[PDB]
């Protein structure tokens, strides 16, 4: 044993390609649509939760995860892949940010990590890339609400909305075209259902589809009362019933 | 591609049998034992007549009763000889002693066969070690990348090497005296060299019990090269 | 066992090249072109963003220009999250050495160092190299203004006037045209805007497609003050240099 | 074929061919005997030099008062493994006050050879042994392969053209093994059987090594003038 | 407090002559009080006509001299059975007692 | 070609080895089935031993990981034990560092991160095994939750492995069709074995014998399988009916 | 050692160390050098445990030596300073730390100041106009702080050195064997071999 | 295609070849078996006399691991003695925390572990050996098989080596003619027989037979060799039944 | 850690990565080293496909290693920065230890070593790039000049050159190079510098940096007008 492959196993091409990394997004191509709207007073996040059988409990399996309080994340391509960077990310939000600021990072320093985290795996020796693509959202003090994408290379990009997956070409036009900058939050979720439902082939509901904004601040959330200052998560997670509420109105 | 440590089908490691290749492409070394002492002498084979040929070092000392010269990629020679000047004084600090020939060439055999995925390689120089102890009087050894040593009362290495040891096979006696033998060495570099021996391009060294090991100056040596001259055109 | 799926990422070609960094430029040659142009009294950095969106929020996005310290920035053009590595790596340098010595750090200094830890990914550790080329603006009071560049190789070079990324060739001739010593800023950042428009692949150039910054002693009384510009003051030198 | 780069690869009908590789090396090397009565036990090596400026390349190796070994290959691999032996009897001496036996000296040669054909990066090692012994149990005789197998014997032969002396040991057998008490004839036996591994050259002075160890014999080396007596 | 040394008597004594030398030492072997034994042998012949006692704590005695019996056994190994010489032997003995230089054999030794 | 031999990445986004990991799973030729009652979950595989040389109480893809988790494994016998003393140390470890006892959906998680590692580092295989665990949950219940060689694990109203999964999938799905509930309304174990049974009978048109199958049962605070003899009564019961 | 004393002056510092070595009950050396240059135009006198001094000094200056051949430039004396205290902060948490103390002074040829600073053991740093180590002080600095002006010239500086010195002669118990005095100013280090 | 060229590199059909190799070296040893009885174990197995020149009882097989196991292997030897040497680290390590000595099932699973192991990396090569094992715990006897995929099952009987599709036959024989037990003096009698049924396959040479066995009645549950009389015995009973 | 030998014998018991690595010194600028009878003057070519370039603050192509040694190179200039901060780390080393500046042969034999250990090392490629060492050895007049290969092999040379069309330069100084009668000027030698490189570098505009070294730790550098007139005076004597 030990490991003896301390090499990489992504390397330039004669023409600059870097192999892994392009089929690590293809691999992301394949994966089903999610995508993510930034409203001026919150921010949507949403995918489909494509069951792999109907025995299958499929609210036991998270397409979307808080990150922290404020912080949620979606995805396109890997799920395994994805889990274990949510393990990770959530703890680099503890180890290099918590225990020394005492709060909770900002979404684009959490994003920061998360893609040194990918940019690693993708020369570090011995490992392949992640095969999946990031949507992270989330609300700071001093940043307001914000919307990332992380690709496979660990680059990032701020988007006002965007789409990863499947049908994200498609999405992404639909999105141009309704997307402004005076969006109130249920506009941006009513457009984030008009937006997937092109996308998702069969049942379209609350149970098939994961969606999570990060909104207002939810005391009722917390847990505990009797300090003003802490006032709640601004991560939520809707419920079937809450998004079927939604669909009638649609 | 393929392992450093592989055996062939023959039984042999590759990259052994490739660094003798190596070997075989170095300027040539001579040594010759005799009961009056132990010569060596190289071809120094300067690659330009601006490369100031005194700065060519092939003969090297490890202790005053120990010298050694070399042939092949001399740049892989000098950590075998930090180690044997190390070798010989760390014994001569542990037993208040000189150390024996054998066990000097022994300790730098025993680097040979470090090397796998510890050195990267082989290293592509053969030596000949030369010296004296009270035990077992003059010696020669021939030290290989292989690991192996064998003594001789004469040796040659390098390219012009198995034409000059048919030469010593025809000319070595038990009787030699050291002048014959420094003589000899002259000649058969002579024989083999591509360039005309001169005090410039070949270098001559000797070990006796008395004065230990000495390279000898360009003036000593060129002395002994018209006294060759000499010698030959008398019959 | 392993050594099968091994590249051998610092290896020499027959001619005495190496493959890994020649790609690597490669790959470096169809990023975003960045400029630096140095004048007496600053020095100007502009580049060019990746083929946008306009869903892609600007005023929050830097792909292009960061601060190594307040005297020190870089343009970037190649892998954005390679450049992210080295540039927390320099700015760590660059305390290491204001807390040793309680001086900033000399611009080259910093340079050197950034350029050696590139150069050792194409010597030993069996790694591919970063893919990604710097051009760095700085002051200290040893030098005063200076423009470096450094590649996948390692090599790090001055220059009154330099770019990287796409279309370098058509660039370096438009910049050898134009630019003369006794320059000042203004007119650099002129050059620098123009050269951008008439080397990109874009229809046209705009604000939205465009970081920019200087580095100018205009700032009161002999001290250097840096500037990231905001989208709106891009769009304002566009229109000031009439591009737009 | 595809199969021989590495020690860690079978091929497809269970072979290992770097191991194959290496038993080859020992073939090649000079021919070593070793045979063995109930009193004593006798190696006996032909030496191989150079050319005629060269000495003789030593065979034999002392690892103990009570024990030692004789080589056929790669000789840098028997100094390993001779030295591993010494450290092996030192430490049996040292910790237990026991002189350690001839069978556990094989199986430790045995498992140490054995780590160098199942391990990536490592190569088998590329030299045969015969070793001989008196312990507790009486004489024996050890033959190792490179592979790992130690195999116990009244006698045998490795290297090149054994198969010779071999087979006159394997007629002899009845004979040679009741030689005990008299160490000059169990010699005589071992040199007569060496010389059926020869053609072209003889047995000379500085050609031919003998070891012997046994009831009140420790190892020793006979070289030189020392084996006139038996030419 | 564990106390990693003790002492168990003993005297000896060496003299050198023209052309031969003589090392002596009584038998007796002592704790505090005590005899443990009358004749617990303290000279020893260490090969190579070399005789050494180490005197002292006893059981740092018994160590260095098996160390050094054992070192002469491994100088015929690397040299060919060259023998060692008297003065190559106290050498020897130097660097094994100053290799304990900070946690030292409590013995005084003769050879 | 080197793309197929290890996990890194093919030109079209796969991983070939772990592809060729599930293939794997199926060479013991072997089927299993969960399903969940009121109080309890019921696993049963089928068993085949086709040596008489072998002793068949040694033979089993059944395994106790904790008191209250029990695990089948579908898949070859050394990477299946392999998997269970991994997650036999998990689950023990858990408890000494939490101080309570790992849920059955956590040590799921915990095997499927293990599997997610070895399809993104080189020097470590794929298990090729499916790995399903069973337990009555403290918080959640009856619980079934199946990892596999990608790394990928979901929660399970029921669920098939094996060469026939679809089969007793599909038949399994249309009975929850009809019932329109998440398990079986059965208020003792013996009775939700015997649906376990009757529908793999029905699902694989085979006929069964006491040595024929193997049976798991987690109810609350312990989890346990069934002799030949406690089987046979089942079939029993099963044939007057 | 024992007393290392500085001043700095309108245009050059001043450092006096005294030429005692003491190895317990007797004189080694009344002629020994407490100082080592770190560049042209920068001189580090120190005092401490045996040994220890001389080992840390040279250490120092090894490595202002190799800043300023990679370089090709010199360190301002802020920046030796700053240098000089880092290494014995970060040997105060050693295993075994430097005991030695420290004063140095530079001529800064961009500001064209002469500069002091006083570094102990701890690595604790002051830039002064006159510094001691030791019992030095408890001497000294009520002269200095009587008769020093920022204006003095060298020579007026040297006066009040040898008033500084006198009064050491006179109170200290132990003999030192006088001082070796340099000064530190625009043209480089020089000795003063007459005090 | 060159799936086969690196241990731990599944083929497009789920297997690993390099495993699949090993079992070439193990079918190309000598046979070696053994038989379950009442109360305990035999093993036995076929040396074969490559030479008059080796010494006779003295080139010993079989293998005791702690004091109540046994283990005989075929294929690559030094493969078989790497293992039992682990065996023993393994069964030391168990008593030492444990106290007791390691029950069977606990010491198969042990060595299994370890054979597994061997097939998770391409920087090491599988067990070139099949290898039987069992003896007497607190819960009686038990005898395994261990193949080089790490795969092991109990077995009644067992048999590996070239010899083995004979040996089995004759096993499956003994367990429907004995279906309520057979004792371990029995055992060894039908041990040597079927050895020397199975030596049909390697007839070129001639052979010597070795057997060991654990009983709680007739070994106090102790790994022992036959030796002397019964060894004789046993070989008598054989030869009969070859005429 | 990763353990490759990349450099290894070929069957023709050749190392390739050694050789390659002398591919890269040939393609690189060319360096000349000549010494006089009390001086030594190091020659550098700068390849002019750059301008646009500030000479300021870009790496220069002669270092001190320490105040009475210089060495320049021909190869990847990156590989020469880290046999340079070496060489410069051991020369403080030698005199903090020895109380002594290095001589010019043992910084010499120091640079030689690194470049062999980089040859029979795993996981490291060898250095694509040659030296030339010049300087005097403390207390000394007599010049010093060596060379070292990535071979890791060194020597001492009279007049030498390296780099890209070295082979003509050597010609060059081979005939217009006496040993009997070295350069016994500042200014001959110089002279003699400067021709061996106009045999090969194109314009004599800021392409050729020269370097004079003399006894004790007296170094300097020559700027472009002191070298024009080199260059102007060279040409008026060529016409003819």
């Amino acid at each position: 044993m030990t490991d003896r492959y301390s090499f990489s196993l992504t390397t330039f091409s004669p023409s600059g390609k870097l192999g892994q990394i392009d089929y690590a997004l293809t691999a992301v191509k394949q994966g089903v649509t999610s995508l993510g709207i930034k409203a001026t007073n919150g921010v949507v996040i949403a995918t489909e939760k494509k069951s792999s059988s109907p025995l299958a409990m499929s609210e036991t399996l998270s397409k979307v995860s808080l990150l922290t309080p404020d912080i949620g994340a979606v995805y396109s391509g890997m799920g395994p892949d994805y889990r274990v960077l949510v393990d990770k990310s959530r703890k680099v939000a503890h180890t290099s940010y918590k225990r020394i600021y005492g709060e909770y990072p900002p979404t684009k320093l959490l994003v920061s990590e998360v893609a040194k985290i990918m940019q690693e795996a993708t020369q570090s020796g011995g490992v392949r890339p992640f095969g999946v693509s990031l949507l992270i959202a989330g609300h700071d003090e001093f940043n307001g609400f914000s919307l990332y994408q992380v690709d496979p290379s660990g680059s990032y990009f701020p988007w006002k909305a965007t789409a990863i997956g499947k049908g994200s070409v498609a999405a992404k036009t639909f999105l141009e075209k309704r997307w402004n900058d005076e969006l109130e939050l249920e506009d941006a979720i009513h457009i984030a259902l008009l937006t997937l439902k092109e996308s998702v082939e069969g049942e379209f509901n609350g149970d098939t589809i994961e969606l999570a904004i990060i909104g207002d601040e939810n005391p009722d959330l917390l847990g505990y009362t009797g300090i003003p200052t802490d006032k709640g998560p601004r991560f939520r997670k809707l419920t079937s019933q809450e998004i079927n509420d939604r669909l009638e109105a649609l | 591609d393929r392992g450093v440590s592989t055996f062939s089908p023959e039984g042999r490691l590759f990259q052994v049998e490739y660094s003798l290749e190596a070997i075989k492409l170095g300027s040539t070394a001579i040594g010759i034992a005799t009961k009056e002492g132990v010569v060596l002498g190289v071809e120094k084979r300067a690659t330009s007549p601006l490369l100031e040929s005194d700065s060519i070092e092939k003969i090297v000392e490890i202790d005053r009763h120990i010298g050694c010269a070399m042939s092949g990629l001399t740049a892989d020679a000098r950590s075998m000889i930090e180690h044997a000047r190390t070798a010989a004084v760390t014994h001569n600090l542990y037993y208040d002693e000189d150390i024996n020939v054998e066990s000097l060439t022994q300790s730098v055999c025993d680097l040979a066969l470090r090397f796998g995925e510890l050195m990267s390689r082989p290293f592509g120089v053969a030596l000949l070690i030369a010296g004296h102890d009270a035990d077992d009087g003059y010696q020669l050894f021939h030290a290989e990348p292989s690991g192996t040593f064998y003594r001789y009362n004469a040796k040659a290495i390098g390219s012009g090497s198995e034409g000059a040891q048919a030469e010593l096979l025809n000319e070595w006696h038990s009787s030699l005296t050291l002048k014959e033998a420094e003589l000899l060495v002259l000649k058969i570099l002579k024989q083999v060299m591509e360039e005309k021996l001169d005090e410039n391009n070949a270098q001559l060294s000797c070990i006796t019990k008395q004065d230990g090991f000495k390279i000898y100056d360009n003036e000593k040596t060129a002395e002994l090269i018209k006294e060759l001259k000499e010698k030959e055109a008398a019959e | 066992g392993s050594r099968r799926y091994d590249s051998r990422t610092t290896i020499f070609s027959p001619e005495g090249r190496l493959y890994q960094v020649e790609y690597a430029l490669e790959s470096i040659s169809h990023a975003g072109t960045a400029i630096g142009i140095m004048a007496s009294d600053g020095i100007v950095l502009a580049a060019e963003r990746k083929v946008t969106s306009t869903l892609l929020e600007q005023d929050t996005s830097t792909e292009k220009l960061y601060k190594l310290n307040d005297k020190i920035a870089v343009a970037v053009a190649g892998l954005t999250a390679d450049a992210e590595i080295l540039i927390n790596t320099a700015r760590i340098h660059a305390q290491n050495y204001l807390k040793t010595y309680n001086e900033d750090i000399p611009v080259e200094i910093l340079v050197r160092r950034l350029s050696d830890i590139k150069q050792g990914y194409t010597q030993h550790g069996g790694l591919r190299p970063f893919g990604v080329s710097f051009i760095y603006a700085g002051y200290d009071d040893r030098y005063g203004y200076q423009l470096y560049t450094s590649n996948p190789s390692g090599n790090y070079t001055g220059w009154k006037a330099i770019s990287v990324g796409a279309n370098t060739s058509a660039a370096q001739t438009l910049l050898q045209m134009d630019y003369k010593d006794d320059m000042k800023v203004d007119d650099a950042i002129e050059l620098a805007l123009k050269t951008l428009s008439k080397t990109t692949d874009s229809s046209a150039l705009t604000y939205d497609r465009l970081e920019f910054a200087t580095i100018r002693k205009g700032a009161n009384d002999g001290e250097v003050y840096q500037k990231i510009f905001k989208p709106q003051e891009i769009k304002d030198i566009l229109v000031k240099t009439g591009i737009t | 074929n595809n199969y021989d780069g590495d020690t860690v690869t079978f091929s497809p009908t269970g072979r290992l061919f770097q191991v194959e590789y290496a038993l080859e090396a020992i073939k090649q090397g000079s021919v070593t005997v070793g045979l063995r009565s109930n009193t004593h036990a006798v190696l006996v090596a032909l030496k191989r030099n150079a050319d005629e400026l060269s000495s003789y390349q030593k065979k034999i190796i002392k690892c103990d008062e009570h024990m030692g070994l004789s080589l056929a290959g790669l000789a840098p691999d028997a100094r390993v493994l001779s030295n591993y032996l010494r450290q092996q009897c030192n430490y049996s001496s040292l910790v237990f006050n026991r002189k350690l036996a001839v069978e556990r000296a094989g199986h430790l040669l045995c498992d140490k050879a054995q780590k160098n054909t199942q391990s990536y990066g490592g190569r088998p090692y590329g030299v045969g042994l015969l070793i001989i012994g008196y312990d507790k149990s009486g004489a024996h005789l050890l033959e190792f392969q490179p592979s790992g197998n130690v195999t116990e014997l009244y006698g045998t032969a490795i290297g090149a053209r054994s198969q010779g002396a071999k087979t006159y040991l394997e007629r002899t057998l009845d004979t040679f093994i009741k030689i005990d008490g008299n160490p000059d004839e169990l010699i005589k036996a071992g040199v007569e059987a060496i010389s059926q591994s020869l053609r072209d050259e003889s047995l000379t002075v500085d050609n031919l090594s003998i070891a012997i160890v046994g009831k009140d014999t420790p190892f020793t080396i006979y070289d030189g003038e020392a084996v006139a007596k038996y030419i | 407090q564990f106390n990693p040394y003790g002492d168990n008597g003993g005297t000896i004594l060496g003299i050198a002559g023209e052309d031969f030398a003589v090392l002596a030492g009584d038998t007796r072997n002592i704790t505090d009080y005590s005899i443990n034994s009358r004749y617990e042998p303290k000279v020893f012949d260490c090969g190579d006509n070399i005789v050494m006692s180490a005197n002292g704590f006893a059981a740092d005695g018994d160590a260095l001299v098996k160390r050094f019996k054992n070192s002469v056994k491994w100088y015929h190994f690397d040299h060919n059975d060259k023998k060692l010489s008297i003065n190559s032997a106290a050498r020897n003995i130097q660097h094994l007692l100053y290799g304990k230089r900070f946690f030292p054999y409590y013995v005084h030794t003769i050879i | 070609g080197y793309d197929r031999h290890i996990t890194i990445f093919s030109p079209e986004g796969r991983l070939y080895q772990v592809e060729y990991a599930f293939k794997a799973t199926n060479q013991t030729n072997i089927n299993s089935l969960a399903v969940r009652g009121k109080d309890c979950t019921v696993v049963i595989s089928q068993k085949k031993v086709p040596d008489k040389l072998l002793d068949p109480t040694t033979v089993s893809y059944i395994f106790c990981i904790s008191r209250t988790i029990g695990m089948v494994v579908n898949g070859p016998i050394p990477d299946a034990r392999n998997a269970a003393l991994r997650a036999k140390a998990e689950a023990a470890e858990f408890r000494y560092k939490y101080g309570y006892d790992m849920p059955c959906d956590v040590l799921a998680k915990r095997m499927a991160n293990l599997s997610q590692i070895y399809t993104q580092r080189a020097y470590m295989r794929p298990l090729g095994v499916i790995l399903t665990f069973v337990s009555v949950d403290e918080e959640l219940g009856p619980s079934i939750y199946k990892t596999d060689p990608a790394g990928y694990y979901v929660g399970y109203k029921a669920t098939a492995t094996g060469p026939k999964q679809q089969e007793i999938t599909t038949n399994l799905e249309n009975h929850f069709k009809k019932s329109k509930i998440d398990h079986i309304n059965e208020e003792s174990w013996e009775k939700v074995v015997e649906f376990a049974i009757t529908h793999m009978i029905d699902a694989l048109g085979t006929e069964f014998s006491k040595n024929d199958l193997e049976v798991g049962v987690a109810t609350k605070d312990k989890f346990f399988t069934l002799s030949a003899e406690n089987i046979e009564e089942r079939l029993v019961a099963i044939a007057e009916q | 050692m024992d007393i290392i004393l500085g001043i700095r002056v309108q245009d050059s510092v001043i450092l006096a160390s005294s030429k005692a070595v003491t190895r317990g009950i007797s004189v080694l050396k009344d002629s020994d050098d407490k100082t080592r240059q770190l560049s042209p135009h920068t001189l580090m006198s120190f005092a401490g445990e045996a040994g220890d001094t001389v080992q840390f000094a040279e250490y120092i200056q090894a490595n202002i030596q190799l800043y300023s051949i990679r370089e090709d430039y010199e360190l301002s004396p802020q920046a030796v300073s700053s240098f000089v205290r880092q290494e014995l902060a970060k040997s105060i948490r050693s295993r075994r730390p430097y005991q030695v103390n420290v004063l140095i002074g530079g001529y800064d040829k961009k500001k064209n100041k002469p500069e002091l600073y006083q570094i102990d053991y701890l690595g604790t740093k002051v830039e002064l106009p006159y510094g001691a180590h030791g019992y030095s002080g408890f001497y000294t600095f009520s002269l200095l702080d009587h008769h020093y002006r920022p204006d003095m010239t060298t020579e007026e500086g040297l006066d009040l050195l040898k008033l500084c010195v006198q009064e050491l002669e006179k109170r200290m118990p132990m003999d030192f064997k006088g001082v070796i005095v340099k000064i530190v100013d625009k043209d480089g280090i020089r000795q003063v071999d007459d005090f | 295609t060159g799936y086969d060229l690196s241990n731990s590199v599944f083929s497009p059909d789920g297997r690993n070849f390099q495993v699949e190799y090993a079992v070439k070296a193990v079918e190309n040893g000598t046979t070696s078996i053994g038989i379950k009885c009442n109360d305990g174990v035999v093993f036995a197995v076929e040396k074969l006399i490559t030479s008059k020149l080796l010494v006779p009882q003295k080139n010993v097989k079989i293998q005791v691991v702690d004091r109540h196991i046994g283990c005989v292997y075929s294929g690559l030897i030094p493969d078989g003695r790497h293992l039992v040497n682990r065996g023993r680290e393994e069964a030391a390590s168990f008593k030492k925390l444990y106290k007791t000595p390691i029950p069977i099932p606990a010491f198969a699973d042990r060595l299994g572990q370890y054979v597994q192991a061997h097939t998770l990396y391409n920087s090491v090569r599988p067990f070139g050996v099949s290898t039987i094992f069992g003896g007497v715990d607190k819960n009686g006897a038990h005898l395994y098989m261990l193949e080089p995929s790490g795969s092991y099952w109990g077995y009644k009987g067992a048999a590996t080596g070239k010899g083995r599709q004979s040996a089995k036959a004759e096993l499956e024989k003994l367990v429907d003619h004995h279906p309520e037990g057979l004792s371990a003096r029995e055992a060894v009698k039908q041990a040597a027989k079927i050895i020397y049924l199975a030596h049909e396959d390697n007839k070129e040479k001639d052979f010597e037979l070795e057997i060991s066995w654990c009983s709680l009645s007739e070994t106090n549950g102790l790994h022992k060799f036959v030796k002397g009389d019964l060894l004789q015995e046993a070989i008598d009973f054989a030869q009969k039944e070859i005429n | 850690g990763y353990d490759r030998a990349l450099s290894i014998f070929s069957p023709d018991g050749h190392i390739f990565q050694v050789e390659y690595a002398l591919e890269a010194v040939k393609r690189g600028t060319c360096a000349v080293g000549v010494k006089g009878k009390n001086c030594v003057v190091l020659g550098c070519e700068r390849r002019s496909t750059l301008k646009l370039q500030d000479t300021r603050i870009t790496p220069s192509k002669v270092s001190k290693i320490d105040s009475h040694v210089v060495l320049s190179f021909s190869g990847l200039n990156a590989d020469s920065r880290i046999l340079i901060e070496k060489a410069r780390v051991e020369a403080q080393s030698h005199r903090l230890t020895l109380e002594d500046p290095v001589t010019v042969e043992y910084l010499t034999r120091y640079v030689a070593g690194v470049q062999q250990r980089y040859t029979q090392s795993g996981g490291v490629r060898p250095f694509g790039v040659s030296t030339l060492i010049a300087g005097f050895d403390p207390r000394d007049d007599e010049p010093k000049l060596y060379q070292t290969e990535p071979s890791g092999i060194y020597s001492s040379w009279s007049a030498q050159t390296i780099g890209r069309n070295s082979k003509t330069v050597r010609e060059f100084l081979e005939k217009n190079y006496d040993r009997k009668e070295p350069p016994a000027t500042v200014e001959e030698c110089v002279k003699l510098t400067v021709r061996s490189l106009l045999e090969v570098v194109q314009t004599g505009a800021k392409n050729i940096e020269i370097t004079v070294v003399k006894p004790d730790s007296d170094i300097v550098a020559l700027s472009s007008e002191e070298i024009n007139q080199y260059v102007t005076q060279i040409e008026q004597e060529k016409q003819e």
